[PDB]
RNA sequence: GCCCGUCGCUAGUACCGAUUGAAUGGCUUAGUGAGGCCUCAGGAUUUGCUUAGAGAAGGGGGCAACUCCAUCUCAGAGCGAAGAAUCUGGUCAAACUUGGUCAUUUAGAGGAACUAAAAGUCGUAACAAGGUUUCCGUAGGUGAACCUGCGGAAGGAUCAUUA
RNA sequence: ACCCACUCGGCACCUUACGAGAAAUCAAAGUCUUUGGGUUCUGGGGGGAGUAUGGUCGCAAGGCUGAAACUUAAAGGAAUUG
RNA sequence: AGGACUUUUACUUUGAAAAAAUUAGAGUGUUCAAAGCAGGCGAAAGCUCGAAUAUAUUAGCAUGGAAUAAUGGAAUAGGACG
RNA sequence: CGGUAAUUCCAGCUCCAGUAGCGUAUAUUAAAGUUGUUGCAGUUAAAAAGCUCGUAGUUGAACUUUGGGUCUGGUUGUCCG
RNA sequence: UAUCUGGUUGAUCCUGCCAGUAGUCAUAUGCUUGUCUCAAAGAUUAAGCCAUGCAUGUCUAAGUAUAAGCAAUUUAUACAGUGAAACUGCGAAUGGCUCAUUAAAUCAGUUAUCGUUUAUUUGAUAGUUCCUUUACUACAUGGAUAUCUGUGGUAAUUCUAGAGCUAAUACAUGCUUAAAAUCUCGACCCUUUGGAAGAGAUGUAUUUAUUAGAUAAAAAAUCAAUGUCUUCGGACUCCUUGAUGAUUCAUAAUAACUUUUCGAAUCGCAUGGCCUUGUGCUGGCGAUGGUUCAUUCAAAUUUCUGCCCUAUCAACUUUCGAUGGUAGGAUAGUGGCCUACCAUGGUUUCAACGGGUAACGGGGAAUAAGGGUUCGAUUCCGGAGAGGGAGCCUGAGAAACGGCUACCA
């Protein structure tokens, strides 16, 4: 290819958009935006598929055009906008508010979350740098560039953007014994506590995570998103809280909780 | 294989943008710039007080060490300012469940701070493309001799 | 059309690589600037991703810096006397990076005169007190005074006129200058 | 370029196509249950062979192994739900003991015949 | 009984092959080298600043430096700025001519074969002690199988002479 | 120099199968479907054929390396009765 | 969480990674099946569980083990400690 | 098989196999323990270089803490609550 | 989905192959053919040649309207409605097809960019354009130019020359506009601790020099220089510094430099508030732009390991770059990528180099006790190509071919 690629064939779309392998040759390629397309979620997928509020492409276009979708307090009238992790989608119709958090199967689950907390958003600090005229600034995972941050905010840390002014409200410092979320690999959706963070001089940090069920795994640091203090998450965790029940345990859940 | 003259060629040999002020009367040797490549790799004292220049020195030159770290054995030290390292390994043929001795020849660029010779095992590190074929800079001469540390025998 | 890809080169082993693909546009190389002296004539070239480049053929004057007291002045390049790569450029007066040129050297001269006033080659009370505070610390070395009496300074260019379009460099000074005189005395 | 959907064969003709005893047994099973062709017996034998392959693979695995537990009881419940495996022998070792006639018996043909609303097997067909 | 070769007939396969062949392609010595790109020049034309003196008639809103005016308008001349054809040296280099080279196809007089076809011909080598035991290496000979010489070997026709 | 006993090494030999082989037979041709001590070379039906070609060695003789086209349902091993 | 020395491997356990489709395989009456990722349940008055898992046997990264296999120490002591 | 009684050719009758499929051709896989690492053979069936030395390759003798006692944690089958 | 059978003989036991057997998202073909679901499909030889028709153009309330186009009616003295054409902007480099070339080449897994460019999307981002500021358009600067009106040419082509008006987010210019602080240069005085009227420059962008960008831990004396306060002994106690594993990094500062980049002379809707009641002062929501830094889509390179057959291919590469050094040129950037001068080096029995591939690599397919064997042109990911070759404009992105230039066919 000579230049950028602008088509996403259906099989090549991520298995987390988890579309239908039939009924279409192509899949919505997310336009450039705040999130990686492999990690993001187009608005058309979130509305037509996840919510079923629409039926097809024209309906999603009509929905977005009339300015009822509000991604993080902004309209975002483009069909393939990459609404990524921890973004907030507001529909004044049905007065509903969603926050995108992976369900433990590892998918962008529909999370109806309250209006009061929908005012703010969480973010991971991916860079802390000194821009022109000696002005410190911080780059989050959304690509948001927050100017004049707290002087002791470091990389891999987490922050609580007020999402109205777009400035820093509070922040959480990365360290052991801290509630944490996972955003990549087999451990998608898993939530736990940081037990240890082995350094590995030369690259590719690893952290060990122990969840409430007392199960333990290990994940890359790029893959990690501190979410609060144990017992006190800073957001509303989805149904199941990412315990990753075993397949037999899931079968027992299906058998036990069963009413028809 | 190193010339006595600290610069021997037509162009002058300086470390770029490190300047010694002659109008000042400190009159030290020069202002030699240096750095540590990290990974717990000790910069050699021969580089710390050396007088060579070696644009592609991991310790004094502009090149930075990042990426692969390969340990091998010197097979050719007799081409200028550069080394040829034999890396041996075993390829696993699965149709027989048997291994197969194999070797690759990795060129690299040994700084004058190191004294190398045929047979020294060497820890080398990745860097930018330095020449057409060299991509690694010698970072440690682990076995200076190996079995030639004791040479004579006088009881 | 001048490519700089590695495909046309033989392999490290020495085998003759067969042609894999016809050479691309992101591998192009352009003609050498081979700049000259006189009648400033800079040609813009639109390179990859915009980013105007400036060919600086036929350049006469440029900025030059003095490191000891650290002062920069615009001055004229007057010929090239040494080139570490090819003496053919010296014979053709081709000006590229790291070439060694001569300088009209006047602006440095009366800057020195208005700054220290030592009358090389051989008032308000504020200026007098500044000079007294200086206390004859301007003990700059002898060879630069020798060419100051000669009138032409020995400078080594540091900018790349082929890319930048400018003609900036710094005067040889300290042991630097010494080395090159040896080479020049080899030429002499 | 659209994503294909996977067609797959559902039978397997025997390698010795001309065995007298096997041919007579196939004709017995065809006449007993009114099968149109002998591809029906091949299909049931193929389904049984897949079932037995899964059962033997799970048997090879160690006892009290999550794979063994999960898929073994999944196959057990599927077979008892079909009805071919009696509730008495939900052990995954009697799964290897099922015969082709067992799956033949659960066909809607033979079930309509058993209920009696059809008085003949071909009448049921 | 079985079978060996020469010569004789038929169909096929393959090889050598003088013809110093023919085609194609690959490279390639040598000589030309379109066109683009860069550069040296060049300078049709388009223009702007200028007072460069006219008719314009208050070609300022006061016969006159219009109480000039984005005034009519060319000889101006300069100073620019853009600037086509053309053109200097390179540079990428397609391709052409000329031979050379290799590879594959490609015929080709003629020659030496091998198969299959077994009711031709001349012998009867081998299988028995095959009627000279057989076979191997090497050399010579001859219609043909084969014969002979010198060394072997038993796959021999002897596992055996203290008779 | 013999005689008796023992031992190491060598060319060998007799008996036997309790082992191996298609058997003739083998004390290794055993310890091989109860299949793995280390290691080198060679063969994949017969013929064409150890032929042609291309190398290479040789003064020459010839040696080393060495196919295919095509044809064929056998060629062959051991033993039994005539 | 910092200076300090790190014998080096081969091997093997665990984990992160090995795109989806495909293979395996869980759930699900497409009328069965090939398939598909659907669907199910209300009183009919919106309430819902899903879209499971595993494997890839090489190369790289981390990790526990130290049998098996290899290399290195102290012989001129230029050896180890205070 | 077919040379005057053809269970084999051409037909009629009967029957058999698969069945909306079946037959042929080439290629390929299992059969092929006829590619053999698992897993082939070499006395005579094809196949041990005429023999020896020898670099690379492959392989390479044994030996360097084995024991014990206690406490203690999970998982089992225990006897029963 | 661990199975064998017929054939050498008068007869037997073998070695052995031929044949049988069952496959085949392996095709072709023959004979038949009623139904539902599903579906491959000019790949194999010829990446051979192509008539014909389509396959990429695009306008929102929001760039430009004087179509002498339509509507002229309830909204209409510049303009508003709708809207051809054309200029402007953007895409045309995506998609689709084929597998010809290509055997450490592509590609796969795994790294790196502290070695670079990046339209767009998303988040931030700038007073200085004044230069002696006591004489300027900022209540808005200039000229062309298509569309169109008319005259043609050619046999014809998306061929367009001449004339006449006309516009812009097209092309050109160009204005405000603060303060502050820091650097530099001095009309003087008064005997030192010298210390001060005052004057010019400093945004960003580019280029070059130099500096800062620290940091293992308690006290001294001392001369040399000289700074604050001095309650005239002397004390100096206070010094700020981000990130990575690492940097000449991020960033800041000084001196300068530039044939001086940007710093809104642009559009839509609503047109509120203050009364300094005038067209006066302010004033919201957007749309386009716009410098830099990030982020995203990426793009280039890049580390280790992995490729089929062949020795009837054993040495291969370097005067023409072969391996390395240095400097320069070019590159967006590292790099013999190219040049100049040096060194004579690099690969190879662990198969290099050469030859063959009816070879694109892979995810995968068939086959199936286990080990494997064969296939993979093709529904996904990469790569390459548009008859074979080279060359190039436009752009962020092409060596583009439903883009041009030339040669060959
Ligand atoms: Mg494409
Ligand atoms: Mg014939
Ligand atoms: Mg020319
Ligand atoms: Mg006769
Ligand atoms: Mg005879
Ligand atoms: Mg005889
Ligand atoms: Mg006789
Ligand atoms: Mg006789
Ligand atoms: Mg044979
Ligand atoms: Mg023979
Ligand atoms: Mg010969
Ligand atoms: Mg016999
Ligand atoms: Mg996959
Ligand atoms: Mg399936
Ligand atoms: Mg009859
Ligand atoms: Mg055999
Ligand atoms: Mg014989
Ligand atoms: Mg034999
Ligand atoms: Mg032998
Ligand atoms: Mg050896
Ligand atoms: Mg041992
Ligand atoms: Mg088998
Ligand atoms: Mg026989
Ligand atoms: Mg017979
Ligand atoms: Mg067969
Ligand atoms: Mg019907
Ligand atoms: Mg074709
Ligand atoms: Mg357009
Ligand atoms: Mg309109
Ligand atoms: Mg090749
Ligand atoms: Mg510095
Ligand atoms: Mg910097
Ligand atoms: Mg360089
Ligand atoms: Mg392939
Ligand atoms: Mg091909
Ligand atoms: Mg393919
Ligand atoms: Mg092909
Ligand atoms: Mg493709
Ligand atoms: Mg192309
Ligand atoms: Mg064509
Ligand atoms: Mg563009
Ligand atoms: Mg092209
Ligand atoms: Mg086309
Ligand atoms: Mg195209
Ligand atoms: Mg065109």
């Amino acid at each position: 290819a000579r230049g950028p690629k602008k088509h996403l064939k259906r099989l090549a779309a991520p298995h987390h958009w988890m579309l239908d392998k039939l009924s279409g040759c192509y899949a919505p390629r997310p336009s450039a935006g705040p999130h990686k397309l492999r990690e993001s979620l187009p608005l058309i997928v979130f509305l037509r598929n996840r919510l079923k509020y629409a039926l097809n492409g024209r309906e999603v276009k009509a929905i977005l055009m009339q300015r009822h979708v509000k991604v993080d307090g902004k309209v975002r009238t483009d069909t393939t906008f990459p609404a990524g992790f921890m973004d907030v989608i507001t529909l004044e119709a049905t007065n509903e508010n969603f926050r995108l958090v992976y369900d433990v199967k590892g998918r962008f689950a529909v999370h109806r979350i309250t209006d009061e907390e929908a005012s703010y958003k969480l973010a991971k600090v991916k860079k802390v740098q000194l821009g022109k005229k000696g002005i410190p600034y911080v780059v989050t995972h959304d690509g948001r560039t927050i100017r004049y941050p707290d002087p002791n905010i470091k990389v891999n840390d987490t922050v609580k953007v007020d999402l109205a002014t777009g400035t820093i409200t509070d922040f959480i410092k990365f360290d052991t014994g801290k509630l944490v979320y996972v955003t990549g690999g087999r451990n998608l959706g898993r939530v736990g506590t940081i037990v240890h963070r082995e350094r590995h001089e030369g690259g590719f940090d690893l952290v060990h995570i122990k969840d409430s069920l007392e199960n333990t795994f290990v994940t890359r640091l790029n893959n990690v998103f501190v979410i609060g203090e144990p017992g006190r998450p800073w957001i509303s965790l989805p149904k199941g809280k990412g315990i990753k029940l075993t397949i037999s345990e899931e079968r027992d859940r299906r058998r036990a909780q069963h009413g028809l | 294989s190193t010339e006595l003259t600290v610069q021997s060629e037509r162009a002058f040999q300086k470390q770029p943008h490190i300047f010694t002020n002659p109008k000042a009367k400190a009159n030290r040797k020069t202002k030699r710039w240096y750095k540590n490549v990290g990974l717990g790799f000790k910069t050699p004292k021969t580089a710390i007080e050396g007088s060579y220049i070696d644009k592609k020195c991991p310790f004094t030159g502009l090149v930075s060490i990042r990426g692969k770290i390969l340990t091998g054995t010197v097979v050719s030290t007799r081409m200028h300012r550069t080394i040829v390292i034999r890396r041996d390994y075993l390829h696993y043929v699965p149709k027989y469940n048997r291994y197969e001795k194999r070797h690759k020849n990795v060129p690299a660029h040994v700084s004058p701070a190191f004294r190398v010779q045929v047979g020294d095992i060497v820890t080398v590190g990745q860097c930018r493309p330095i020449s057409k074929t060299v991509r690694f800079n010698v970072l440690k001469v682990a076995s200076a001799t190996g079995k030639a540390n004791k040479q004579f025998a006088k009881f | 059309g001048i490519s700089r890809d590695s495909r046309h080169k033989r392999a490290a082993t020495g085998a003759k690589r067969a042609q894999f693909r016809k050479k691309r546009k992101f591998e192009l190389g352009r003609q050498a600037a081979n700049t000259k002296i006189g009648t400033k004539r800079i040609h813009p070239v639109r390179t990859r991703g915009g980013n105007q480049k400036f060919r600086a053929l036929r350049i006469e004057t440029g900025n030059f810096s003095w490191a000891s007291e650290g002062v920069a002045r615009k001055t004229r390049i007057t010929g090239v006397v040494y080139h570490p790569s090819n003496n053919e450029l010296v014979r053709t007066n081709t000006l590229t990076k790291a070439a060694i040129v001569q300088i009209d050297a006047t602006p440095f001269r009366q800057w020195y005169e208005s700054h220290y006033g030592q009358s090389l080659g051989k008032t308000s009370k504020n200026t007098e007190r500044k000079w007294a505070a200086r206390a004859a610390e301007a003990k700059i070395e002898h060879a630069v005074d020798s060419q100051f009496g000669a009138g032409r300074l020995y400078a080594a260019i540091s900018s790349r006129p082929g890319q930048s379009g400018r003609c900036d460099g710094y005067i040889l000074e300290g042991e630097e200058l010494a080395f090159y005189l040896r080479r020049l005395t080899a030429k002499k | 370029p659209r994503a294909p959907r996977t067609y797959s064969k559902t039978y397997s003709t025997p390698k010795r196509p001309y065995e007298s005893a096997r041919l007579d047994a196939e004709l017995k099973l065809a006449g007993e249950y009114g099968l149109k062709n002998k591809r029906e017996i091949y299909r049931i034998s193929f389904q049984l062979s897949k079932i037995r392959r899964a059962a033997r693979d799970l048997l090879t695995r160690d006892e009290k192994d999550p794979k063994r537990l999960f898929e073994g009881n999944a196959l057990i419940r599927r077979l008892v739900r079909i009805g071919v495996l009696s509730e008495d022998k939900k052990k995954l070792d009697y799964v290897l003991a099922l015969k082709v006639e067992d799956f033949l018996e659960r066909r809607l043909q033979t079930q309509v015949y058993k209920l009696g609303l059809a008085k003949s097997v071909h009448h049921a067909r």
